[PDB]
């Protein structure tokens, strides 16, 4: 069974992929391998950027698929058959898509709770350790789920920072406050 | 590398710039894939014996309009850019 339903279209595939791989307890293997066979398509700079979008028949693409699994033999049997399904329906542009979703599904299994802690400027490393500590202490991460902090630089966040993870957010920015203020000026 | 070489052997090659290849046809309008250099209102000449005028350039696809004939055009034939706007002799 799937644990929860995430993603809209091209998530029906990702859903289906996790639940097939669930019965063996090897999704982590499947997904890692998928990253490594997807990357070797990318490091095929012609016909792996020039055949993501439909351009050639179902059958030629299918044969592009056959050639991808003969050169990489570790991909797991669920992901060698998922490629067949995608090639027969004749799609490869939303190939990275199933891959991305399948990662989110997998990391719900690992029990990782991925998170972006955007700031105006890159913060210090000490500021980082302390946010990771605190966020664990706060009841937004009850514990049982292992937070990761990913630093991003966004000069579109003009002052302050925003901590984001799951459906729980604390927006403690300057940028919003300025926007609100600018509107409020009457006298 | 070997990875690129296995893709190259099983591929007829494409890219689809300065020519495109038809996806489906009918209603006296056609759908060509590619043609990302075209001008808006250009004349295209098909390799089938017919000329048409691009009306809708949509991302990654173009919808030519076929000036008579529905027979000549079929899915998999190559549409080429004339490179000039539709004009008529004056003099």
């Amino acid at each position: 069974p799937p644990p929860v339903r995430l993603f809209g279209v091209e998530g029906t595939y990702a859903t289906a992929l996790y639940q097939a791989a669930a019965k063996n307890s090897s999704i982590d293997a499947a997904f890692q391998s998928l990253q490594k066979v997807e990357s070797t398509v990318k490091k095929n700079p012609k016909l792996g950027h020039l055949l993501l979008n439909p351009a050639l028949s179902l059958k030629d693409r299918n044969s592009v698929i056959d050639a991808i699994v003969e050169t990489h033999k570790n991909l797991d049997g669920y992901v060698v058959n998922l490629l067949k399904v995608l090639s027969e329906n004749n799609r490869l542009g939303c190939f990275e898509k199933i891959a991305s979703d399948f990662g989110v599904l997998n990391d719900a299994h690992n029990g990782l709770l991925k998170g972006t802690v955007t700031s105006a400027e890159p913060l210090d490393p000490k500021s980082f350790k302390r946010i990771e500590k605190a966020l664990s202490a706060s009841k937004l991460v009850g514990q049982g789920k292992s937070l990761k902090l990913e630093n991003v630089v966004k000069p579109e966040i003009k002052g302050g920072l925003i901590v984001e993870l799951g459906d729980k957010t604390v927006d403690l920015s300057i940028s919003t406050k300025i926007q609100k203020l600018n509107k409020v000026l009457e006298d | 590398s070997i990875l690129e070489e296995r893709i190259k052997g099983v591929s007829d090659e494409a890219n689809l710039n300065e020519t495109g290849r038809v996806l489906a046809v009918g209603d006296g309008i056609a759908r060509v894939f590619g043609l990302n250099n075209i001008q808006a209102e250009e004349l295209v000449e098909f390799s089938s014996g017919v000329k048409g005028m691009a009306l809708n350039l949509e991302p990654g696809q173009v919808g030519i309009v076929l000036f008579g004939s529905d027979r000549l055009v079929k899915e998999g034939e190559l549409v080429k850019r004339t490179g000039n706007i539709v004009d008529v002799p004056v003099g």
